[PDB]
């Protein structure tokens, strides 16, 4: 339906006559410049912007994005005719591919009609790289919606990394040598296997039968980096009642080395099969990489985060079906916007529950998990991993600053126990499968449930006699929150009524401040995230006040209540995210203050 | 297997209905074409030397390459013909081309013409010996099946063989006014008697004409005949098939 | 030239035969000498020499290695027909060059350098054994016993299929000693893991050494290999012919270098920083900021980096020294025990750290396991050969660990019985053990022993013993949260170079001064305690404590200011272990 | 992705064809005086 | 790939021009009393067509077998084709006064009842000048003679001796029944279904002489051949308008018992 060759020479008119306005207003010819640099092989990737095109011609854009490949290879076969005009130095003969396609070259000007097959491949004379870029109109599309459908075109998509292989060297043209007649053999490749070529093509052994026979050489034949990475889903692509989906990437040339698991990237590329019967073939499909970029209201609202019960009202908000808890309920809250990481400082907030079973605990993480804006849940895989040969990170590294809901933590591995000792630590992981220890970095904040063992909590028994971890591991969570099955006739009564006017309207009891939607409270805490507020040296004298007299405590008590230093910087967090939560630059007295009570309530609650 | 695009038949048929569209020219082949469709007949004569002049690659292209080149030049004029009058043009399924003017090569005799030339176009030049009846040549059959209550078709063009049973065994009933014919007769050249020497073997050629180019030629009729040789299906027997006559 | 190459096969030659009888430090020709007196027939080579004499020739080498160097050999053997014309070898002169390249980052590494002579630096992990590689197989018919050979058939060897004397079916099997072999070692080896920039992601690649270099490096050895790269393909299946389109990489090894520092500025620099009066002080301030209150044991410690000078004592018969300190940080949990080991493993060299549990993810352990090759992986302390291995937790071990922790001490090195035969790893680590006290804290009046629980042989074997303990001040607690809070809102790269270029270059030897200083300080130990007394282990401490506290000043020669601080020190730590 | 074939590029007869090649083209009749 | 039928596709099939021959062994080279050999000549390329039937000609070409010749290079007798010892014996002979009467005895001995034609078949056997007119034009060289009367004489032995005489000398009959015959012969080989020309023994012969048995019983077209071929040494094969002509200067040596047209273009006759 249109001549490639007229679509050839529009590119090329566009390539040598489009220009940009350059800082200070300098008229550049931008992939002329590029062609230029390209020319003297200063660039080997050349990124390509589609808006520039549609600044002059969208309809070209279109038609590039309806079958991409195509003008994949239009634009890279104009940059190889445009090349020797650009071309203004002879630089130095860079690694033995320039001076062998030198060599080639002066060969094949050695030779004029000539067959179509005695000619080097355009694929070889490369070692430019070149791709595209999305437009801004396209937007990004998410990966269930791309399907068989948009197969052969360019699309944008974003998700989060699970794996990466590593780089390798994926061969471009395989090259022999014939055995009698001493031609050069070329074989281009497009399936991710082949067969090695055999017996000689060439014009002279063709004639003289002498059975020559081809034998690869890898000095003739050009590879190029390649590694092969699984993106996923980004957790609020997924619906609640589905889960998220994989695809495979393929990284090749410059654009390897650009991601890590976890990172949560920005792909575009062209969406194409590979072919690893019925009524038609079937075959995978994957995501030929072209450009990857690692990513990061109303006056009313503003109203309503003025309110002094406005956290009061957010907290009542986290599982308001959950009769009770608030101070936890609010302590979750503190840990859904964490700290602040200034400098750096730990700003996650691992927080750990344990109580009897039944007490609302493995719903609460459930709830967090809807609400936290990038999560995962877990029961305890947690970690990293060298799959037979592929990195593939655990949800620890899939948190990568949101939360790992744990739940069960009690029963976790016991070098799972380790390896998160690690997270709290240093916020990475590191994984030896073959004792190579791969560093990943893990930073989240970690939101640990567990039970006593032998049935309920025993107040008589001592902390640790009736729950089978370490007692230092304990020590490191930010807070630790203890919940005892109480008999109170009167609460749990209030509790029974809860339950059954849940059962008869499926809502919970109408409350002081009705709940809010879970998109209202992710863009406070997505504001929240905005404010780093810093601490003033005037509250240091009454924060280091008040540590003090709780470290008193702590000697008065015939336990040790875990007091340290940890425990003061916790605090410090713990302040700076309430300060957060005011949307305050400076933390308050009444930031500290609260803080403390929490903490308070926390050692209370070991009671 | 199926056919979408083909960009040098869609060029060349651009380029040719381009050489037709003589307007801001000096009109010669727009008068034609003109005084073709108040002529009413459907066979463009068309000097070889013009279109060398519009267009050198396209006729050398012509003369090399007959059959494809004339296909794309008729798609041009039958759409040329449409452009000026789409009830004409409707009135015949097809159109065709006359070549004319200095062949430098391809100008041969019957003596000279080898096998060489198979495929390209010739100018031969002669008299007339043998002459066949005229016989009308169906190239387009039409069945209807009343069975089915379909109608298909069947073309023969270069191309038991005729079809009467439905594929399921059906009948087949032809529809005769639906289905396309056309006169054809056959003839023989030879050198010119008085030019012709006595050592040599005669060397005469078979000739095809079809449409209006069947009568005219008799035997004993000197004529310069343009056409596209070509073999036949099986050492093969070898004729050529008239795009024009004219009797010098 | 050669094709697709600027590569002249006499020039070259002439060219490479010219450098080694021209040259600039004619060093080339006297290890000539060298070989030609031992019948060596291996003359190594610094291409940096080539690169000095013509960087062309050095260029135009490293960019075709395999073809050049037979150009190398042929300069090498007529200039041995030259120079000692008449002579015995077994086989004529070869070339190793080394020492080209210093891409070193393996991380960092691309297809463009395919069949490219390259160096890098890094830690042999795995080997095995040397693989003997078929060249040519001999066949003998089963009917008629036809005698025949295929000699190098592409890796392959291709079976005959039918005989040549009864010309049979396939009867030519192969007679497996009748055939020719070679010696091809495989070696897997880690990227040096210092030198990477992130270390995220430890890169690991395999080795090769055919038919020559093989067995001569064992595993642990940080050493830089340079040989030529090199990309294979993979068959999907061992039956079919189809391979993978991408091509898994290794090194056939040409030399491996067992292994000046910085610039004159840094030398000067230090230099100038040690003749300040206090920088012992200010260096041990300065060492880990982070920390608040804690001089003695950031001086320990210290020492320990710093260490005793290295002593051989072969004449004497007595043994290997144990040049490195070991120390022991005892304390209640939540005391930055754990973060003095993080800092000064992030801070040292070649360094390992570790915790007491097995689960412990680097193992302070070697043992055999197969994949099947049952080949050794190694452990921390094997690890850190040379470095310092900062164990956390040291407390919680198992007696075996336990027992391999005494013998390293009382060696410095680990006998591991593997399969049946033994082998002696040496391990001349320091070893910075953090150990908490047993309960929730630790209870008063009683010992170290008893509130830790191991043996008294063990931690005996500890030169240094720092006890330190949260005190119930407020105070204390104030002004350690006042310096938090401030850091709420010197450079280590200096101290390490500072440490470095000590261990490297300055070798504390004893004076006079210093050895009756420290006979006067155990006799008065002894006789303190006449009435935990005096033993001559605690001299050695004392001994090495002094060595490194004169290598902290840079004296190069122990005084007795070393004396008079390392007895201050000790007795810091009788102090802190002080219970009676 | 495999849907697609790229080309293969690239006593002694040839030997002979330039014997011959050279026949044609070089060889010389006559004298220096014709 | 259908299987083993397959359709040609013309429009592509490359073709170059085609022709058969068949070359005889030289009357000369052929050994006494023998039949001449026949081989079939290939000539495809602007070799082919170069030649008609009659030329004496060589060739070099490829020795082949299905048995033929893949003709590669023709050179054709354009004009003229001897010990010193020979020729003096030749002068000697002329030197002879009686040549003529040693020539006319020493011809026929072995048959008998010969008297002055053996005088006339020598003079046949010189023949006479192919004269090249002032005009352009050429007179036939050749003489021709007749022998009416008794089939019991013995004349067909003369004519099997003066055709062994002869250098060129071709016996037949009238009813010699070859598909040639005397003259030349298109006919479409069935095997081919294609026109092949034949020469018959007249243009065989030519620049010799023929004898003909039972020339009273020529075939009717050869009757009409044998008009031109006498009284121009020519005969012309007509293919509608383009005739082609093949050159038979061969004298004739007729032997018949009782067309008269004919007869008044012989040169001399006889009666037995
Ligand atoms: N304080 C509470 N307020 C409201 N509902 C509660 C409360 N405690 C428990 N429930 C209800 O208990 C029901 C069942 O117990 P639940 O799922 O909370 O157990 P759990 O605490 O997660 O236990 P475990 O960790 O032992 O598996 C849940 O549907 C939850 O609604
Ligand atoms: N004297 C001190 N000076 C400075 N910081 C201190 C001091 N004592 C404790 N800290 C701080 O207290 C925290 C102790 O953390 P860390 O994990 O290193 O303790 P630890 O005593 O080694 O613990 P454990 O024995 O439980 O593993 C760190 O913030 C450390 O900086
Ligand atoms: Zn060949
Ligand atoms: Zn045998
Ligand atoms: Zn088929």
């Amino acid at each position: 339906l249109k001549d490639y060759a007229l679509e050839k020479e529009k590119v090329k008119k566009f390539l040598q006559e489009f220009y940009q306005d350059d800082e200070l207003g300098k008229k550049q010819f931008k992939y002329g410049n590029q062609l230029v640099r390209l020319a003297h092989r200063e660039q080997v990737a050349l990124y390509v912007d589609l808006d520039d095109v549609a600044e002059d011609d969208p309809e070209l854009v279109d038609s590039i994005c309806e079958n991409a490949r195509r003008y994949a290879k239009l634009f890279a076969d104009a940059v190889q005719e445009l090349l020797p005009q650009y071309k203004e130095r002879e630089v130095v003969n860079k690694d033995v591919l320039d001076v062998y396609i030198e060599h080639r070259l002066m060969m094949e000007q050695r030779s004029m009609v000539r067959s179509p097959q005695n000619q080097y491949p355009a694929e070889l004379m490369r070692r430019f790289e070149l791709y595209f870029q999305g437009p801004s109109s396209n937007k990004p599309r998410v990966i269930r919606e791309v399907r068989a459908d948009s197969v052969g075109k360019l699309v944008t998509v974003r998700g989060i990394v699970t794996r990466v292989s590593e780089v390798k060297p994926k061969m471009v043209v395989a090259t022999y040598t014939c055995d009698q007649c001493g031609a050069e053999t070329y074989q281009p490749i497009q399936s991710p296997t082949f067969m090695p070529l055999i017996m000689c093509p060439s014009q002279e052994c063709q004639t003289n039968r002498s059975g020559g026979r081809l034998y690869l050489q890898t000095r003739g034949s050009r590879f190029i980096k390649f590694q092969e990475m699984k993106m996923q889903e980004h957790s609020d692509q997924v619906p609640v009642g589905n889960i998220p989906r994989s695809i495979t990437v393929l990284v090749e040339g410059e654009n390897t080395r650009i991601a890590q698991p976890g990172d949560h990237v920005s792909v575009t590329g062209i969406f194409l099969p590979i072919l690893r019967v019925v009524q038609g073939l079937l075959s995978e499909t994957y995501l030929e990489a072209h450009r990857i970029v690692k990513m990061n209201l109303t006056r009313e609202e503003l109203r309503q985060i003025a309110e002094e019960d406005f956290y009061e009202k957010l907290a009542a908000s986290i599982a308001p079906e959950i009769y009770g808890h608030e101070d936890v309920k609010k302590a979750l809250l503190l840990l859904l916007v964490g700290g602040v990481d200034q400098s750096k400082i730990r700003g996650n907030i691992n927080i750990c529950l344990m109580g009897d079973p039944g007490v609302a605990k493995s719903q609460l993480l459930s709830y967090i998990d809807r609400l936290a804006p990038r999560s995962q849940y877990t029961t305890g895989g947690l970690t990293a991993a060298v799959l037979r040969l592929t990195l593939e990170g655990g949800a620890l590294v899939l948190a990568d600053q949101g939360v790992c809901c744990i739940d069960e933590f009690d029963k976790m591995a016991e070098a799972d126990r380790t390896a998160i000792h690690e997270v709290m630590e240093q916020q990475t992981i590191s994984i030896a499968k073959a004792g190579i220890l791969t560093t990943l970095n893990a930073r989240c904040s970690i939101l640990a449930a567990a039970n006593p063992a032998y049935g309920r909590y025993n107040p008589r028994r001592s902390l640790e006699q009736n729950i089978q971890l370490p007692a230092a591991l304990l020590s490191r969570f930010d807070l630790l929150w203890l919940i005892q099955d109480r008999p109170d006739r009167d609460n749990d009564l209030r509790l029974a009524q809860h339950i059954t006017y849940v059962h008869q309207h499926s809502r919970q009891p109408p409350s002081q401040f009705e709940p809010l939607d879970m998109k209202l409270m992710r863009r406070y805490i997505a504001m929240c995230r905005e404010k780093q507020p810093m601490v003033p040296e005037s509250l240091a004298d009454y924060i280091t006040a008040a540590y003090v007299e709780m470290r008193r405590e702590a000697w008065a008590s015939k336990d040790a209540t875990y007091t340290s230093a940890r425990t003061l910087l916790a605090i410090l967090r713990l302040s700076t995210a309430l300060a957060r939560l005011r949307m305050v630059d400076v933390v308050e007295k009444e930031d500290v203050n609260e803080a403390i009570r929490l903490m308070e309530m926390s050692k209370d609650s070991l009671l | 297997t199926v056919v979408l695009d083909d960009v040098e038949l869609r060029e060349a048929q651009r380029d040719y209905l381009d050489f037709l569209d003589d307007e801001e020219d000096q009109g010669i082949y727009q008068s034609k074409v003109r005084e073709l469709i108040s002529d009413n007949q459907y066979r463009l004569i068309v000097n070889v030397n013009d279109l060398r002049r519009k267009n050198e690659k396209r006729a050398n292209r012509l003369l090399n390459n007959a059959f494809e080149e004339l296909v794309a030049f008729q798609r041009a004029l039958k759409d040329f013909v449409a452009s000026i009058d789409a009830t004409y043009a409707k009135q015949y399924e097809e159109f065709y081309v006359g070549l004319e003017g200095s062949f430098g090569s391809k100008h041969v005799s019957p003596r000279t013409l080898t096998s060489c030339f198979l495929s390209c176009v010739v100018c031969v030049e002669g008299i007339v010996t043998k002459c066949s009846l005229v016989r009308p040549k169906v190239v387009r059959s039409v069945h209807y099946c009343p069975a089915t209550k379909k109608t298909i078709e069947r073309r023969y063009s270069d191309l038991s063989v005729y079809p009467t049973k439905d594929e399921e065994n059906n009948p087949l009933e032809t529809e005769y006014g639906l289905s396309v014919y056309k006169d054809h007769q056959t003839i023989t050249i030879q050198e010119m008697p008085e030019k012709a020497p006595a050592g040599q073997l005669p060397r005469s050629v078979d000739v095809i004409l079809d449409d209006d180019l069947v009568d005219k030629a008799k035997p004993g009729d000197r004529v310069q005949v343009v056409g596209t040789y070509r073999c036949l299906p099986g050492t093969f027997r070898t004729v050529l098939i008239a795009c024009n006559v004219k009797q010098m | 030239v050669i094709w697709g190459t600027d590569v002249n096969v006499a020039a070259c030659k002439e060219n490479f035969q010219r450098f080694l009888q021209r040259f600039i430090d004619p060093l080339y020709m006297q290890r000539l000498g060298e070989i030609n007196v031992i019948g060596e027939p291996f003359l190594n080579v610094n291409c940096e020499h080539i690169k000095s004499f013509d960087k062309n020739l050095y260029r135009q080498l490293i960019s075709y290695p395999q073809e050049v160097i037979p150009t190398f050999d042929m300069a090498v053997n007529e200039i041995f027909f030259d120079r000692y014309p008449d002579s015995i070898l077994e086989h004529q002169i070869q070339v190793r060059p080394f020492n080209a390249l210093k891409t070193k980052n393996m991380r960092n590494l691309n297809p463009e350098d395919i069949d490219q002579l390259i160096t890098i630096s890094g830690m042999v992990i795995r080997t095995s054994q040397l693989i003997p590689e078929m060249q040519e197989a001999f066949f003998q018919c089963q009917v008629c016993a036809h005698t025949t050979r295929v000699e190098m058939d592409r890796g392959r060897i291709a079976e005959p299929s039918v005989c040549g004397r009864c010309h049979t079916t396939h009867s030519m099997a192969l007679i497996h000693n009748r055939s020719l072999f070679s010696d091809k070692q495989m070696i897997k080896l880690q990227e040096s893991p210092e030198d990477m920039p992130a270390g995220q992601t430890p890169h690991t690649v395999i080795l090769f050494a055919h038919n020559d270099l093989v067995d001569k490096v064992q595993p642990g050895d940080r050493v830089n290999v340079t040989g030529i790269y090199r990309a294979v393909p993979i068959r999907v299946n061992p039956r079919v012919s189809n391979v993978k389109s991408v091509y898994k990489t290794h090194i056939d090894v040409i030399h491996y270098r067992k292994t000046k520092l910085f610039s004159e500025k840094r030398v000067e620099l230090l230099k100038e920083l040690s003749r300040k009066p206090d920088i012992y002080e200010r260096l041990a301030s300065a060492l880990a900021p982070s920390i608040y209150e804690h001089e003695d044991i950031k001086k320990g410690i210290l020492l320990q980096l710093f260490g005793g000078t290295r002593k051989d004592f072969s004449h004497t018969g007595r043994g290997k020294f144990r040049a490195e300190i070991n120390i022991l940080l005892c304390g209640d949990p939540g005391t930055s025990k754990s973060q003095l080991l993080q800092y000064v493993y992030n801070l040292v060299p070649r360094g390992q750290y570790t915790s007491g549990k097995g689960s412990s993810a680097v193992g302070l352990t070697a043992y055999v396991m197969k994949d099947r090759q049952l080949v050794l992986q190694t452990g921390a302390l094997v690890l850190s050969d040379n470095g310092i291995c900062c164990i956390d937790e040291f407390d919680k071990m198992n007696e075996s660990t336990r027992s391999v922790l005494h013998e390293v001490m009382e060696q410095q090195t680990l006998s591991i019985a593997k399969a049946g035969i033994i082998c002696q790893l040496n391990a001349r680590t320091s070893v910075l053990a953090a150990a908490n006290p047993i309960e929730s804290q630790w209870n008063p009046k009683k010992t170290t022993i008893e509130n830790i629980q191991l043996p008294h042989t063990l931690l005996s074997r500890f030169d240094l013993i720092f006890l330190m303990l949260d005190p119930q001040d407020e105070a204390y607690d104030r002004r350690l949260a006042h310096h938090l809070v401030a850091l709420y809102y010197l450079d280590m790269a200096v101290l390490k170079d500072y440490i470095a270029y000590a261990h490297s270059t300055i070798m504390p030897r004893l004076s006079e001064e210093a050895s009756q200083a420290l006979i006067e300080a155990y006799v008065d130990m002894r006789k303190i305690g006449s009435s935990v007394s005096a033993y001559p282990r605690q001299l050695e401490s004392l001994i090495r404590l002094a060595e490194a506290h004169a290598k902290v000043r840079l004296s190069n020669k122990v005084e007795a200011i070393d004396v008079e601080e390392a007895k201050r020190l000790h007795r810091e730590a009788l102090k802190q272990s002080a219970t009676d | 992705s495999g849907f697609d074939d790229p080309g293969i590029f690239y006593a002694r007869k040839s030997q002979l064809q330039r014997r011959f090649k050279e026949f044609l083209r070089q060889y010389r009749v006559g004298t220096d005086r014709t | 790939c259908p299987l083993d039928p397959y359709f040609i596709m013309p429009d592509k099939c490359k073709c170059v021009d085609f022709q058969t021959l068949k070359l005889q062994e030289l009357p000369d080279a052929v050994p006494h009393g023998e039949m001449p050999r026949h081989m079939q000549l290939y000539c495809d390329r602007y070799l082919c067509d170069k030649v008609v039937p009659g030329n004496r000609v060589t060739i070099m070409g490829i020795y082949s077998i299905k048995s033929y010749i893949r003709v590669l290079g023709i050179q054709v007798d354009t004009d003229g084709s001897v010990s010193p010892q020979e020729e003096e014996e030749f002068r000697r002979l002329a030197a002879l006064p009686n040549v003529y009467e040693v020539i006319s005895k020493s011809i026929a001995p072995s048959i008998f009842g010969g008297t002055d034609m053996k005088k006339a078949i020598a003079c046949l056997l010189f023949g006479g000048s192919r004269k090249r007119l002032p005009d352009g034009l050429t007179r036939r060289g050749d003489i021709n003679l007749l022998m009416l009367g008794d089939p019991g004489t013995a004349k067909s032995q003369l004519l099997k001796f003066v055709e062994k005489c002869s250098p060129i000398g071709v016996y037949t009959s009238g009813k010699g029944s070859s598909a040639a015959g005397l003259t030349a012969s298109v006919m479409r080989d069935p095997s081919s279904r294609n026109f092949i020309m034949e020469g018959g023994a007249m243009v065989l012969a030519d620049g010799g002489v023929v004898c003909i048995d039972e020339f009273d019983k020529m075939r009717e077209d050869d009757r009409v051949a044998i008009h031109e071929a006498m009284e121009q040494q020519t005969i012309s094969i007509a293919k509608a308008g383009i005739t082609t002509t093949l050159n038979s200067r061969c004298s004739v040596l007729a032997a018949a018992n009782s067309m008269p047209t004919i007869l008044s273009r012989f040169d001399m006759i006889f009666i037995v």
